[PDB]
DNA sequence: AAGTACTTGA
RNA sequence: AGGA
DNA sequence: TCAAGTACTTTTTCCGG
């Protein structure tokens, strides 16, 4: 549909920001690493889990 | 205070154990005298400080009524711990020749931290009696207690023999073993001795293997 | 797995995380440093003119080895400046006289002295010190994680119900060592090494 | 059976435990690997019954 | 690839170590 | 606004072989890389002579 | 791919005397502590020395190879944080025109 | 590739296709999808002998 | 082109990250032992500490590399001239080869001719081959301290492609000096026009007809697959 | 640290203890040099690094083409003509926190927000 | 791609 | 040298 | 006497010139 085509647009968009949002969270120095895996493991995961929370 | 209640915690916990090892070889313990607290535990082998004296735990126990019955020339154990941390030729010797002297068939050394290459040549040295080291800190958990860890049962020499009879074995094509087995010590599994593994099964419910020692 | 009982307490989980996971004194510093401070009576550096002033009221070395340790590394592996000074105090025996700035003092320091030729000497005490000393946990056990595991249990009116529990996770393997833990359930401890399972709980 | 030189006889005698060696194992650790004149290394016997592909 | 071998390479290679107790001069190729 | 170099055609990143596959943006990674492949045991003029 | 070429290989020479007449100081005279921001010059693996001004070395080579002077074939690169500069007269490398 | 800035830990920079097979994939989306296609193609291979070896 | 000397340096930083006394030894071509850099610079001339150190670290402001090479001028304290530098060198065969004047002599040969090929194989060319030393263990030193990041083996830039010129280059390389060695055999024979053609033709036609890049008929290890038969089953394939 | 040599050997200076005045030396073991050191620090380990976060920065940083840009303004000069990279300190742990070099003033600046530099 | 067996210096 |  | 490198071992799905 080219309304449901309008609206995957905009949950990628939105996933977009949510990932943008955390990466000037971590160049910030505001990110704080969960147990056991560096600041940058942290973000990435993050990062990666969005995107696929987005694919789907 | 400090961190000496917890050294004091893992003697007894290792006592229980010991308990728990001699009832199950089938020697008579009572549920009772494994279960004792650590309070009474203090209150009975600790010093004028709070320092546990290990020279007073050594016990000796006797065959169940039951015993008897299965294996008649199961004869008395003797259970020696040392108040040393490295046990040498001189607390050994002492040890050794009782056990000889009481006409005891078996003995149990819970040593501390180590047992002198010296010393450990009298292990052997005085037969029909067997002697046993086990190191204070692997029963502080009894392993037979554990999920994965299921039943065994040491079969009399007619049991075996009986055995083999029924599933047509020489000793060879019977599963193994290893004397060493953490399982084949605590039960005191001495060469050619078979375990009865009785183990759940979700195909069966309840299945019985079978292991020769090592 | 949890002790029986404490299985669903956040900090009792908490508690062993911190009690098995592996920290060394090299975890915990940011530098250490080699100084010629000849006085034990009195330093060359001011910060410490303090630290000093205090661990002498209520003979050594004149070659001072001093580290500074990093707060919030000191707080993710919870220490205290002195259980972390006591461990070297009691590695190193009575031939390394140690002292320490407070937890509360503005940065984090241990200052030690030993008891002709001295400057190679110290580079291998601090060598021991950084990788020898063993601070909190048991050996081989590194990155310890926390789980709120799903647990299938009958309940009293019979239902089997999920009752979710605390459990641990590790990043390397120690069966003997972290089986004789306080509170902890060893009839429940797995690990995906079965050559330990078969070593310590038999064939 | 003639005048032995000795050594000529232990050099004569090294070279018969060669070809004999060789015969059934061509693929030694100690390298000369008895190449049949066409470069091509001789088959050993071994080399017929080794694995996948001959013999058994 | 092939050009810049017959050109040039070429007369490289044939005077290198060339030079023997005879030298090998221009190479020309038919 | 820091731009060197600008890219002749990025169909260019292609291969004699991929370069016969239409829409290849429209499949699927491996899809493409059979096509690089079969097209090879094709029939067709190979030479006019 | 379709644009893809490889370098045929040409000669250093013409490059490293075109270099030293154009402010690069040979490595036989180096003096780190003197000279330590000094841009160091790489020809096919090999330290020909330094060169104090290289954002403009680097535009008098790029305009030669450019221009057509050096040859199109020859690579040059300036890795300005490393402080270096590569040149490849080289045989092998795989270039695409852009 | 060189078609981005420094240290752009983007979605569009890291691998993430936005489009639909449908709607067809920008060079940059295809050469990643390339990219991570041919690790499929890898292990395919791999996997095969690894696994039969297994078998016997 | 000319030889082809396939003689690679390696420069260890030996020590493992938390192990006292870290040093730098440095693997020499017909040279048994890893030589400490320190030796090499004394055998090259760069003697004094400072000197050497200068050649390696190009700022007096980076305590942290300098530490570092606190150990190697330890290590080669015990060397103090050009000359004991290069008998250390010659010491470590060979074999040994025993005789102090040829051990000395060898080392000098290895440094000139073995030791960093490029550059120069000429005399003079210490200061240039002393440098570039420097410049690696400087590399090996910005890696081991975080400041960069150990290279990618796998990157295209760092790749070469031999196509056919090259490889035909290689291959007519050996069998003109197998002809150079056939000349001077007949010349030897000449103890008072007969140069085998056969061996050019012959060894190329071999090559480009079985794929096997090697002389010759007693191929292995030669390398094969290289020449192969035009596929013709359409004109894309 | 920052280490002295000797003037004459120029080989590397070894401290030694002057027990009669309790100061510290730097001795030659090549000659019979003798100086009094500058500072009582010999030698520093440093395990968490800070040296090799702001490397080579030449005047040339924003010249490089690969660098991206911003508009954040500066400290100094509040131009918002920036060039930025993460830190060179190339260790796994490393954070996420931008430097930015000024176009015109060139100072170094952070998007740092837990804290304050000058390097 | 990961081993078994054997030999080498602390 | 290719095919599943 | 025992850690560590040494020798040196060995496999890898199925089917035309
Ligand atoms: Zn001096
Ligand atoms: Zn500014």
């Amino acid at each position: 549909d080219g309304p449901t085509m309008r609206e995957i647009t905009e949950t990628i968009a939105e996933a977009k920001k949510k990932v943008l949002d955390v990466t000037k969270e971590a160049q910030a120095n505001l990110l704080t690493a969960k147990h056991g895996m560096t600041l940058r493991e942290s973000f990435e995961d993050n990062v990666v889990r969005f995107l696929n929370e987005a694919r789907d | 205070d400090q961190e000496n209640e917890r050294n004091i915690s893992r003697l007894w916990r290792a006592f229980r154990t010991v308990k728990e090892m001699v009832k199950d070889r089938g020697y008579f313990i009572t549920q009772e005298e494994v279960e004792l607290p650590l309070e009474d535990f203090k209150a009975k082998y600790c010093d004028s400080m709070g320092r546990p004296q290990r020279k007073m735990m050594s016990f000796q126990a006797n065959p169940t009524e039951e015993s008897i019955s299965k294996f008649p020339d199961m004869g008395s154990l003797w259970v020696e711990f040392c108040d040393e941390p490295s046990v040498g030729v001189k607390t050994m010797k002492t040890f050794v020749i009782h056990i000889q002297e009481k006409n005891f068939q078996t003995g149990i050394f819970v040593y501390q931290n180590n047992i002198t290459p010296s010393a450990m040549k009298l292990v052997p040295s005085i037969p029909p009696a067997t002697i046993e080291t086990f190191n204070e800190a692997a029963l502080v958990v009894n392993i037979t207690h554990h999920e994965l860890v299921p039943k065994h049962i040491r079969l009399s020499s007619d049991e075996k023999r009986e055995l083999l009879k029924r599933y047509r074995l020489k000793e060879s094509q019977l599963p193994r073993i290893q004397r060493a087995d953490p399982v084949a010590l605590y039960l005191g599994l001495k060469r050619g001795e078979v375990v009865k593994i009785i183990r759940k099964s979700e195909t069966s419910g309840r299945y019985a293997s079978y292991r020769i020692c090592m | 797995y949890l002790e029986p009982g404490h299985a669903a307490d956040q900090e009792q989980a908490k508690l062993i995380r911190s009690a098995i996971e592996h920290t060394t004194l090299k975890s915990v510093t940011i530098a250490s440093e080699i100084y010629y401070d000849p006085d034990p009576r009195s330093t060359v550096i001011p910060e410490d003119e303090e630290i000093i002033q205090l661990h002498f009221s209520l003979q050594q070395s004149p070659w001072l080895l001093r580290l500074e340790l990093d707060r919030a590394a000191m707080n993710d592996k919870d220490l205290t400046m002195g259980q972390v000074g006591e461990r070297i105090k009691q590695t190193f025996k009575n031939d390394l006289f140690v002292i320490w700035s407070e937890d509360n003092d503005e940065k984090l320091i241990i200052r030690c002295r030993v008891v002709a030729e001295e400057d190679h000497m110290l580079k291998k005490i601090e060598n021991t010190m950084l990788e020898n000393i063993t601070l909190r946990g048991v050996e081989n056990i590194e990155r310890v994680v926390m789980m709120k595991y799903d647990r299938k249990v009958p309940s009293p009116t019979g239902e089997y119900v999920k009752e979710p529990e605390w459990v641990l996770e590790t990043d390397g393997v120690n069966l003997s060592e972290v089986m004789t833990v306080p509170g902890i359930d060893p009839t429940r401890i797995y690990t995906n090494s079965f050559i330990d399972i078969m070593e310590v709980l038999g064939i | 059976h003639n005048g032995a030189p000795h050594h000529a006889i232990e050099e004569a005698e090294s070279l018969l435990q060669f070809h004999v060696a060789t015969y059934m194992d061509n693929d030694i650790a100690g390298q000369p690997q008895a190449l049949q004149k066409s470069g091509r290394p001789v088959k050993s016997i071994r080399a017929r019954l080794k694995g996948k592909e001959g013999r058994i | 690839s092939f050009n810049q071998f017959v050109d040039y390479t070429l007369q490289d290679i044939i005077c290198e170590d060339s030079t023997l107790i005879i030298s090998f001069g221009k190479i020309y190729v038919t | 606004t820091t731009f060197t170099h600008c890219e002749i055609h990025p169909s260019m990143i292609l291969g004699v072989a991929a370069s016969i596959i239409p829409f290849p943006d429209h499949n699927q990674s491996p899809r493409n890389t059979y096509q690089s492949a079969m097209g090879k045991q094709a029939m067709g003029v190979f030479l006019t002579n | 791919s379709l644009m893809s070429c490889i370098s045929v290989g040409t000669d250093p020479m013409p490059i490293i005397t075109f270099l030293s007449e154009w402010g690069m100081e040979p490595l036989e005279d180096y003096v780190p502590h003197q000279s330590p921001d000094a841009t160091r010059v790489f020809v096919n693996g090999v330290w020909h020395g330094v060169h104090r001004n290289p954002a403009r070395l680097m535009e008098t080579l790029r305009t030669l190879r450019r221009k057509g002077d050096i040859n199109p074939e020859v690579s040059m690169i300036r890795d300005i944080r490393e402080k270096e500069l590569k040149i490849f007269t080289d045989a092998g490398r795989v270039y695409r025109p852009l | 590739l060189p078609h981005f800035s420094k240290d752009d830990y983007s979605p569009e920079s890291k691998g993430f296709v936005e489009n639909s097979y449908l709607r067809g994939l920008t060079p940059q989306e295809f050469f990643f999808h390339a990219m991570g296609g041919r690790e499929g193609l890898i292990d395919t291979a791999v996997k095969t002998a690894e696994t039969g070896y297994i078998q016997r | 082109k000319g030889s082809r000397f396939i003689s690679t340096l390696q420069v260890k930083l030996y020590g493992r990250e938390g192990s006292s006394a870290r040093t730098i030894k440095a693997t020499l071509p017909y040279i048994k032992q890893d030589i400490p850099i320190v030796i090499i610079f004394r055998a090259l001339g760069i003697i004094p500490d400072g000197e050497i150190l200068e050649h390696i670290c190009y700022d007096v402001n980076d305590w942290q590399m300098l530490e570092m090479l606190k150990p190697c001028v330890e290590d080669g304290f015990v060397i103090q001239d050009r000359e004991t530098a290069l008998d250390f060198i010659g010491r470590r065969g060979t074999a040994l080869g025993i005789k102090k004047e040829k051990r000395i002599q060898y080392a000098k040969d290895i440094l000139q001719k073995e030791f960093l090929p490029h550059i120069t194989q000429l005399e003079g060319f210490e200061s240039r081959k002393a440098f570039f030393l420097g410049y690696m263990i400087n590399r090996l030193l910005l890696c081991a301290l975080d400041r960069k990041d150990q290279d990618d083996r796998d990157h295209f830039g760092k790749k070469r492609l031999d196509l056919a010129g090259p490889l035909l280059a290689q291959l007519f390389k050996t069998l003109f000096k197998k002809l150079t060695k056939d000349i001077f055999r007949y010349m030897q024979r000449t103890v008072e026009l007969a140069i085998n053609a056969k061996t050019i033709t012959s060894g190329l036609k071999y090559a480009l007809a079985t794929g096997n890049w090697g002389e010759q008929k007693k191929a292995m290890s030669s390398r094969a697959g290289v020449s192969q038969v035009l596929n013709r089953y359409t004109y894309s394939s | 640290t920052t280490f002295r040599f000797c003037r004459d050997c120029n080989n590397m200076l070894y401290p030694r203890e002057d027990k009669e005045n309790n100061r510290l030396l730097f001795e030659c073991r090549t000659c019979s040099y003798v100086e009094e050191a500058g500072s009582p620090l010999v030698y520093r380990h440093e395990l968490i690094t800070n040296i090799g976060e702001t490397a080579g920065v030449v005047q040339d940083i924003g010249s490089d083409p690969t660098l991206p840009r911003s508009d954040r303004e500066c400290p100094k000069c509040h131009s918002r003509e920036n060039v930025f990279f993460q830190s060179q300190q190339r260790r796994k742990d490393t954070s996420m926190v931008l430097f930015f070099v000024c176009l015109s003033c060139s100072h170094i600046f952070t998007s740092d927000q837990k804290n304050k530099r000058t390097q």
